[PDB]
């Protein structure tokens, strides 16, 4: 669990005995770890992270899709319906 | 056996205290004491938790105490009393010291230097209460006891730096009790909590302690935000003094994150964006810092939709923070597409969660940005476009209404078009080729100065730790 | 907290609540310092008006506000203008801060005027409160 | 004095309330000292607390209606400590919901949206789902419609509040004056020509004479019944060039290199 590019802050900072208390204090100030509160709070577990292939687990790269609706069914309807107009022209 | 275990924990603590005591006898300093003090606090936080509830008590009894040892013990009575290891041989000592708080000397009262010792016993009682994860009356008793002790005399520079870290815990435990079960006296005591924090900042100004000043500023910003007293915090942030000289990088992370909150409320989305990226890059990647990052990322997505900038889809996918950030991911897709219908679903589906973080207020301002982002997409896509076509796409009213949206929207410059009301279209003004204008001149200048500023910071910092080592004997 | 009830008292048109306002602002001047600094010119208008006997009190507020802002130079001027009500905070365990800056400022002035002639103890460049 | 203000409010006289209030201000000092000022709250300091809220509550609603917005903001500021704390024990009432609704319009009719949104947090903590929005929805809806930019939805919401001649309407007319000014800020970029019948339409006038009258005051040159925004734009640009900002506002070709030069030698 890492914010932006995972490796970019994993190399940027690492643990020290000196820092360890202050870090724990930061997460307590907001009041929780805020990733284990959320399943109880909603009273469900993920199904809406299953929206797209890339959303569930990042084991691909980004497409820049966000609904992932096949565009073959609409392009097929345009193709045939246009021909007929020209046939009846 | 049982005496050995409490004695071992005590001996760890003694070496850390003795180290600082020696350092402040030569000449009081700020930073060299702190690095040791931070290492001790970690060990105490881990030993209080893991090893019984009476390992603090042994120490407290062992040293001379104004009345603290009895106030410590009270807390332990409630959760099943302790009485063990307070007989001589835990109270017939004051624990190896050369002569400055040694057993023989202190009891004899040839010296008494309870000065440093009292501040550290405070540090234990705060740690021990957050370890227990308990609140009630014990909080009140912690508030009452330590504050006037520290206010009935001025502190030395070293002692002021211990007492800055106690103020955070007092504040945090009061605020959690309200969130477990709200009460009616928690509200009236909050005025009391409020009074001490600002009065503290004045006290630290005279001692000229850089690290003490910074940590109190972080507290005042947080305290205003949960009370929602933003008005008073808006006066504060234009009249600060923060140093970045000796502060830890956790303090700096927090400071920038607070600004981003207040700024976003004042409808500054451009300054808020700069500072929230600052806060994240200081913070670690760790699960230690996890909860700090979630609240930060919640705000970071929100600022971008307020601008019209629209976060990355990658950003949720590269982190494993997906489920926390699930409501902002549904807003991201909604504003981009222009679909109000998608947007209205998101804010009803997840209302409860948003309202918990008190970021719901910020989220309703986004019903506007769908409409304004929708007109910018339509002006990109068609250079000239009828009024009616907009009304179909974004599910709006008359064309007269749509005219008004654009007239207002180009006062900020969101659409960057202009309306012809006798020609009946909307004509955008972009047709790039600004490299034939004088614009890049202005830009390159700024990047050059940005580089100059990083050079300067490099100069002062590079030699200051170098200087400490070369002076210091190690030959 | 908020300083907003306190501003309203100055603005309220009766004599009586204007006298009480200076007392109320001054109690918690270390809590609400950043708030009341914006509207410190309101308090300067009450110093002008001669319908107050808390003129001295109004001036005293200004000192504590300017120290927390960062300018120590301005605070000592207006501490000297207040006249008395500044001899009670020389031994507190909380605020001696405004006082100590006076000891510094006399040393700066003292060097400058000694060189002209040894006497400078009858110059009006040195305030009589400052010497005390 | 003290109970006399209450019944003067009730009758419908508000010139009566303000006349009589400077006497009661002295006794408001007496009341304030009876409570510790909310350090602890008994049922005895509850009795005292009602006295303190009462003088100020009725003073502040009355201020609006004599068109002393300045005085309104003074009384309202005084209520705030009681409003803050001790909730669910004589701190929250029907009058409170009415009084805060009116204040949010005050900040908005002054045209400070900096303040309005920062004041809204403070209220988040208090009632907005503990006494739900039924009168506080009004100022929040309005602020939103001008942020998307729809002046249609905004004028309508004001016009149906004009049906309700109470004291909410005293801030509605200010807010209809404000919609005109905003549009008059926009129209400079938006067009260059509008016929006079068209200017009337955007500025929400029903009278063509009324349009011409606003133009004098708002400094629009309508010549032969057509406006010239390009002239107005010039004047305002000219003013902005005049003021001292000006070397590094433009940023001179020479000035850039001079900066670079001394940095490498320093």
């Amino acid at each position: 669990m890492s914010t932006d590019v995972a490796a970019a802050q994993a190399q940027s900072k690492i643990d020290l005995t000196k820092k360890k208390n202050e870090e724990i204090n930061k997460k307590s100030l907001e009041e929780d770890d805020e990733f284990e509160d959320f399943p109880i709070d909603t009273w469900a577990n993920g199904e809406t992270i299953k929206s797209n292939a890339v959303t569930q687990t990042n084991i691909w790269e980004e497409n820049w899709d966000d609904v992932e609706v096949d565009d073959d069914f609409t392009n097929e309807l345009k193709a045939e319906l246009d021909r007929y107009k020209r046939e009846n022209q | 056996l049982h005496h050995s275990e409490k004695k071992y924990a005590e001996e760890d603590q003694v070496q850390e205290l003795l180290k600082v005591l020696n350092e402040i006898s030569k000449t009081t300093l700020t930073l060299d004491p702190r690095y040791i003090w931070r290492s001790l606090k970690d060990l105490s936080s881990l030993r209080n938790q893991e090893l019984l509830n009476a390992e603090t008590l042994c120490f407290t009894v062992n040293v001379l105490y104004p009345d603290s040892s009895s106030f410590k013990k009270n807390l332990l009575k409630f959760i099943t009393s302790n009485h063990k290891s307070s007989v001589p041989g835990s109270a017939e000592l004051r624990n190896s010291y050369p002569a400055s708080f040694y057993s023989v000397n202190t009891e004899k009262k040839t010296i008494e230097v309870t000065a440093e010792i009292n501040c550290f016993m405070h540090l234990l009682v705060q740690l021990f209460l957050w370890d227990s994860k308990e609140l009630e009356q014990l909080v009140e008793f912690n508030r009452k006891v330590v504050i006037p002790n520290l206010l009935c005399y001025y502190n030395l520079r070293s002692l002021n730096l211990i007492n800055a870290k106690l103020w955070f815990y007092i504040y945090l435990s009061h605020e959690t009790l309200a969130r477990s079960s709200e009460e009616i006296n928690s509200d009236n005591q909050n005025i009391i909590l409020r009074s001490t924090m600002m009065k503290f900042l004045k006290i630290a100004s005279l001692k000229h302690d850089n690290e003490t000043k910074a940590m109190l500023i972080n507290l005042i910003l947080r305290d205003f935000l949960n009370n929602g007293e933003v008005d008073s915090a808006s006066d504060f942030i234009s009249k600060l003094e923060y140093p970045h000289t000796d502060v830890s990088s956790s303090l700096e992370a927090r400071y920038f994150f607070y600004l981003s909150k207040i700024n976003a409320i004042q409808l500054d989305y451009s300054t808020a964006n700069e500072y929230i990226i600052a806060a994240i890059r200081k913070a670690p990647h760790n699960s230690k810092s996890l909860g700090f990052l979630q609240q930060s990322n919640k705000l970071h997505c929100c600022i971008q939709l307020l601008m019209g900038d629209i976060p990355e889809l990658s950003f949720f996918h590269q982190s494993n923070m997906q489920k926390s950030l699930l409501p902002y991911y549904h807003l991201t897709k909604a504003v981009k597409l222009g679909d109000l219908k998608k947007f209205t679903s998101t804010i009803t589906k997840y209302k409860q969660l948003l309202l918990k973080d008190d970021t719901y207020q910020l989220c309703v301002r986004l019903r506007s940005n769908v409409i304004k982002t929708g007109i910018r997409i339509i002006s990109l896509t068609y250079k000239k476009i009828s009024l009616r076509d907009i009304c179909l796409k974004l599910n709006l009213d008359s064309e007269q209404t749509v005219e008004y949206m654009v007239s207002r929207a180009i006062r900020d410059g969101v659409i960057e078009a202009k309306i012809n009301h006798e020609d009946g279209f909307i004509e955008t003004t972009e047709l790039l080729n600004i490299y034939d204008s004088e614009d890049p001149q202005q830009v390159f200048d700024e990047r050059i100065k940005f580089a100059n500023q990083l050079h300067d910071e490099y100069l002062v910092s590079m030699r200051y730790p170098e200087d400490k080592k070369t002076q210091q004997n190690e030959k | 907290t908020t300083a907003a009830p306190l501003l309203a008292l100055l603005r309220e048109n009766q004599d009586s609540v204007k006298t009480y306002a200076l007392e109320s602002i001054n109690n918690v001047v270390d809590q609400l310092w950043s708030e009341i600094s914006n509207e410190l010119p309101d308090i300067e208008a009450l110093y002008d008006d001669d319908t107050f006997s808390d003129r001295e009190m109004a001036a005293l507020i200004a000192s504590k506000v300017y120290y927390n802002l960062g300018e120590y130079e301005s605070a000592v001027k207006y501490a000297l203008a207040a006249k008395d009500r500044f001899d009670i905070d020389e031994k507190s365990q909380f605020v001696e801060t405004i006082v100590s800056k006076s000891i510094e400022m006399y040393v700066q002035e003292a060097s400058k005027q000694y060189t002209k002639d040894e006497q400078f103890y009858t110059k009006d460049i040195i305030d009589p409160k400052l010497t005390s | 004095l003290t109970k006399s203000l209450s019944i003067a409010f009730e009758n419908g006289d508000y010139a009566a309330c303000e006349k009589l209030l400077p006497p009661i201000k002295i006794e408001l000092i007496k009341n304030n000292l009876l409570i510790p000022d909310l350090s602890i709250q008994n049922d005895i300091y509850l009795n005292d607390l009602m006295i303190t809220k009462r003088i100020l509550e009725v003073g502040a609603l009355a201020s609006i209606q004599t068109f002393n917005f300045d005085s309104f903001e003074n009384y309202f500021n005084q209520l705030k400590p009681y409003y803050f704390s001790n909730n669910h024990k004589l701190s929250e009432s029907d009058k409170k919901s009415k009084l805060i609704s009116l204040y949010l319009l005050n900040l908005l009719s002054q045209n400070n949206t900096t303040k309005f949104h920062s004041e809204l947090q403070y209220l988040d903590k208090h009632i907005k789902n503990l006494e739900d929005d039924s009168l506080l929805s009004y100022p929040i809806k309005l602020d939103r419609w001008l942020m998307e930019g729809s002046y249609q939805k905004a004028w309508d919401l004001l016009q149906s509040g004009s049906q309700n001649i109470s004291e909410f309407d005293s801030f509605t007319d200010i807010l209809k004056s404000a919609i005109r000014d905003e549009i008059a800020k926009n129209t400079e970029l938006s067009y260059d020509f509008l016929p006079l019948s068209n200017i009337k339409a955007l500025l929400f006038f029903n009278n063509e004479k009324e349009t011409e009258k606003f133009a004098l005051e708002r400094n629009w040159p309508i010549v032969n019944s057509k406006v010239y925004f390009n002239n107005q734009s010039k004047e305002k640009a000219d003013y902005e060039d005049e003021m001292m900002h000006e070397e590094d506002q433009k940023t001179n070709i020479i000035e850039k290199a001079m900066d670079y030069a001394i940095s490498i030698e320093n």
